[PDB]
RNA sequence: CCCUGAAAAUGGAUGGCGCUGGAGCGUCGGGCCCAUACCCGGCCGUCGCCGGCAGUCGAGAGUGGACGGGAGCGGCGGCCGGAGCCCCGCGGACGCUACGCCGCGACGAGUAGGAGGGCCGCUGCGGUGAGCCUUGAAGCCUAGGGCGCGGGCCCGGGUGGA
């Protein structure tokens, strides 16, 4: 018996997106295999954008 | 011709006072009364044997209703002999009391 | 092919360092700076057959099952029982008396012979005495006795391996089907070689046992165990 | 005589007894079927000494060894021949059975195709 | 002061535990230090490069003790053979807890 | 595209047998007969296939090539073999190895060959 | 320390038996006994490493490699010297339903309550199985064989008749 608090041990986040577009699903395949076979810190930030909801994907005006 | 084994009495399982596990049976080797002395037996090989109804094979003899549990010794349990013992199989209660061979299987000496 | 030139004090550890080795060696002077088949050609066997039929061995598989199993890994350890280490207890030497635990000579004392390569005990009682031959006896199941005899100088026949005493089989010649079951070979036949030597070994020994009185019938003997004494008390 | 599998590792149970659902020796209206005793005195759901035990994670059966038939192998339901060529393939990590709802006469006929196909078949003997 | 009980280890009692039931913390791992290249994978840079650096590191506190005690995992010792008379009583008055002077190398011995 | 349409079927699909912590997918031109990527034979461009002759004896090996591809009428060429074993797979190894017509189902199929062909001779009492 | 002080109701309580060179009391010793506590090991699951695998790359290769003189050594072709591209074999396990597979570390109580998964289950519908079925469905019974931690499920035998 070991005294720690569990309530915080599941980090809750995007570990896979949530559609069934599979377009979507393709790429996520391509980025994670980016980010897993590089150190391009920048496809790891494009692939947890692609996990994240359309409202976290906030569309962006061309101005 | 020859006893060939030193008889024990089974005393019951290793226990606590209301829990009993029963992979480990208490033996009582006669004739050893104290934590030293056992460490003769403190590794042979010990046997119950008993008689049941329906014949059952035997190594090099006949088929008749002689079983037999095997074990063998693991330590002494507590300062005046009480060896304890496993086996194959955890023995049924109702030996309780009775004979138990230890029969001088592999020696050290 | 020099000895070791590195005595073992203890396992795993010589007697010398690393530098106390090098000019053991010599390595000082001796340093050195740097420096079939697959297919066979079998005739031709014509005529206008031309062309040597080149022939491979080892032939391709010609079936290949639907799956295996994954190759194990390495163990650097786990030698076979042929070259394990033989140990032996202090208390067993050649000539001291044991007593059989286990087989149908349970609790006859017989004599200790030299121990076989296996590790197996080769022994013999006095046959005439106790009707054991020379048969191997394994360690863990004999008692020693602190009773010895000089064997000394007496000639064991070196043709006595763990392979003279292996167990003969028969079964079964071009029979598969079991309608006729073998009515031979249940009698074991004991081979005049075995009744020879048993005479040669046993020919030899009787005169030194005879010396020490009393001592064939401490033999002709079978050890028991009574109501009164326990072993953990006896000394053997 | 039968058909050996790839492997037969030593198949390892941590538990044979069923678990009874609390209860279902006294009364016949609540079923062998287990369920979880959901009560604020429920014994056994405090989990008491010497009662009955709960199912949990713990009793999992070993990854390799999970969905073993007795005999090294692993089940599959066939309807009729056709499912069985998909088996041509394992053949030794896998056993079929006839349904019990197919026939004689087609069952008849897949066991014969089965034998040739070395794949084995849990109730060969099965309306004969 | 009641929930422990310590001492100063001595040389050997230092080395057993380091040996036998050191662990290191590697990536948040519990990693077995069964390698000297795990050592300095982690301590490269502060000159521990070998099991030895580690415990002279320890024995005698460096200036670099804070990472090294941060490094190696804390030791999860079995229970302390041969029972210990006591456990809610300081060890002056016969009891275990508290601060014993040296004899916690014999509970260390009778510990691991 | 290959990917395109195995996210299309990976899970939906006639031939997919999802029995009893098993799956199994029976298209035509399938080695192994389990569901995957690499050994669906509808969506890859270039496909192998190992299938018993129309009589007892004999194999016959399907390969699709690489024109057709939206005319299944002629779009798999097959030819059969009924030689000896040990030729066969041989002669097998040789489409893909040396054509280098998908090099991964190579023992797939010679396994898949070995299968068949010991299947077509007689059993034993 | 012990005794007196010291009286309640069914017959009863150092738990009982008993216990007086102690099985009582006070201070101490050495051993011994066991919990789901701790150490090690096996297994299950969760979480974390946002770990690894598209390199199925038997030829794939870089902790830099390339051209294109520079002036040189270190060694084999008598003091001038310089291509080798696989192979006598034609060959080389499995894998990767990527919603897959593999590795490592730690962890595991739980009412009310929340959430995730369910190849747990029922009924009806669109598809799908060249699905099953009078050579016997559904259902029911079963000291039959089994699977799954479980929800439950498959198969044997009997009845049954769509
Ligand atoms: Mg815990
Ligand atoms: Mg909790
Ligand atoms: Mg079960
Ligand atoms: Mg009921
Ligand atoms: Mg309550
Ligand atoms: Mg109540
Ligand atoms: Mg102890
Ligand atoms: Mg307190
Ligand atoms: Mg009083
Ligand atoms: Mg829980
Ligand atoms: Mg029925």
């Amino acid at each position: 018996g070991v005294d720690i608090r569990h309530n915080k041990d599941r980090k809750v986040r995007r570990k896979e997106p949530k559609s069934q577009d599979i377009y979507l699903r393709l790429l996520v395949k391509l980025y994670r295999f980016l980010a897993r076979r590089t150190n391009s810190t920048f496809n790891q930030v494009v692939l947890k954008r692609l996990f994240m909801s359309r409202t976290n994907r906030p569309p962006l005006s061309l101005s | 011709s020859g006893r060939l084994w030193s008889k024990a009495i089974f005393a019951g399982y290793k226990r606590g006072l209301r829990n009993q596990r029963e992979h480990t049976a208490l033996l009582k080797i006669e004739g050893v009364y104290a934590r030293d002395e056992t460490e003769f037996y403190l590794g042979k090989r010990c046997a119950y044997v008993y008689k049941a109804k329906n014949n059952t094979v035997t190594p090099g003899g006949k088929p008749n209703k002689t079983r037999v549990i095997w074990g063998k010794v693991t330590r002494a349990h507590g300062n005046s002999g009480m060896v304890r013992a496993k086996f194959r199989s955890n023995l049924p209660a109702k030996a309780i009391g009775h004979r138990i061979r230890v029969m001088l299987y592999p020696s050290r000496i | 092919p020099h000895c070791s030139r590195n005595p073992v004090l203890v396992r795993g550890i010589g007697r010398y360092s690393r530098s106390a080795m090098y000019s053991r060696k010599a390595m000082y002077k001796r340093k050195y700076s740097a420096a079939v088949l697959a297919t066979v050609t079998k005739p031709v066997g014509g005529d206008k057959n031309g062309g040597t039929r080149v022939v491979k061995l080892r032939k391709m598989p010609r079936y290949y099952p639907t799956e295996d199993v994954p190759r194990k890994l390495l163990s650097h350890g786990k030698k076979p029982f042929s070259q394990h280490v033989r140990k032996l207890r202090a208390s067993i030497t050649p000539g001291t008396i044991l007593i059989i635990l286990t087989g149908r000579h349970r609790g006859k004392r017989v004599v200790f012979l030299k121990q076989l390569a296996s590790g197996l005990l080769l022994v013999t009682g006095p046959l005439v005495l106790n009707r054991v031959p020379l048969r191997r006896t394994h360690q863990k199941f004999v008692i020693a006795t602190s009773t010895k005899i000089d064997i000394s100088n007496v000639k064991i026949p070196k043709h006595l391996t763990d392979a003279y005493f292996k167990k003969k089989k028969l079964r079964k010649p071009r029979h598969q089907e079991g309608e006729i079951f073998d009515t031979e070979k249940e009698k074991y036949e004991i081979t005049e070689q075995r009744k020879i030597d048993q005479k040669a070994v046993d020919s030899q020994i009787l005169p030194k046992i005879k010396a020490i009185p009393q001592l064939q019938g401490y033999l002709r003997s079978v050890f028991a165990l009574t109501n009164g004494i326990y072993p953990h008390k006896l000394v053997f | 005589a039968a058909l050996r599998p790839l492997v037969k590792p030593k198949i390892v149970k941590k538990r044979t007894k069923k678990f009874i659902r609390h209860q279902s020796d006294r009364y016949v209206k609540i079923k062998r079927n287990w369920r979880k005793p959901r009560g604020i005195d429920n014994r056994v759901r405090r989990r008491f000494k010497g009662q009955i035990l709960m199912p949990n994670i713990g009793y999992g059966s070993n990854k390799k060894t999970k969905h073993m038939l007795p005999s090294g192998f692993r089940k599959f339901l066939v309807h009729n021949v056709k499912e069985l060529e998909v088996l041509l393939m394992c053949n030794k990590s896998y056993c079929a059975e006839i349904a019990h709802n197919v026939s004689s006469k087609n069952r008849k006929a897949i066991v014969e195709r089965a034998a040739q196909l070395a794949i084995r078949v849990t109730n060969p003997n099965a309306r004969l | 002061e009641p929930y422990i009980a310590w001492g100063y280890p001595n040389l050997k009692s230092v080395n057993e535990l380091i040996y036998k039931r050191g662990y290191g913390k590697i990536n948040k791992k519990r990693i077995a230090l069964t390698d000297n290249a795990l050592i300095a994978r982690s301590l490269g840079k502060y000159g521990i490069i070998c099991m030895e650096d580690l415990i002279h590191e320890i024995y005698t506190v460096g200036k670099r003790f804070k990472e090294a005690n941060n490094f190696l995992w804390p030791f999860k010792l079995s229970s302390p053979r041969g029972g210990m008379k006591k456990k809610t009583t300081h060890f002056v008055e016969g009891g275990d807890a508290g601060n014993r002077e040296d004899q916690i190398n014999r509970l260390i011995r009778r510990m691991n | 595209s290959a990917h395109l349409q195995w996210m299309v079927v990976r899970n939906c699909s006639s031939f997919l047998i999802k029995r009893n912590k098993q799956t199994y997918s029976t298209e035509p031109n399938n080695l192994k007969a389990r569901n995957s990527f690499r050994y669906n034979g509808l969506i890859h461009r270039k496909t192998v296939g190992v299938e018993p002759a129309a009589d007892g004896k004999g194999v016959v090996v399907v390969i699709k090539r690489r024109s057709g591809q939206r005319k299944p009428a002629t779009s798999y060429v097959r030819t059969t073999i009924n030689k000896n074993a040990r030729a066969t797979l041989s002669s097998i190894r040789h489409m893909i190895r040396k054509n280098k017509y998908r090099p991964d189902l190579r023992m797939a199929a010679i396994r898949r060959a070995s299968a068949i062909l010991r299947s077509q001779k007689p059993v034993m009492v």
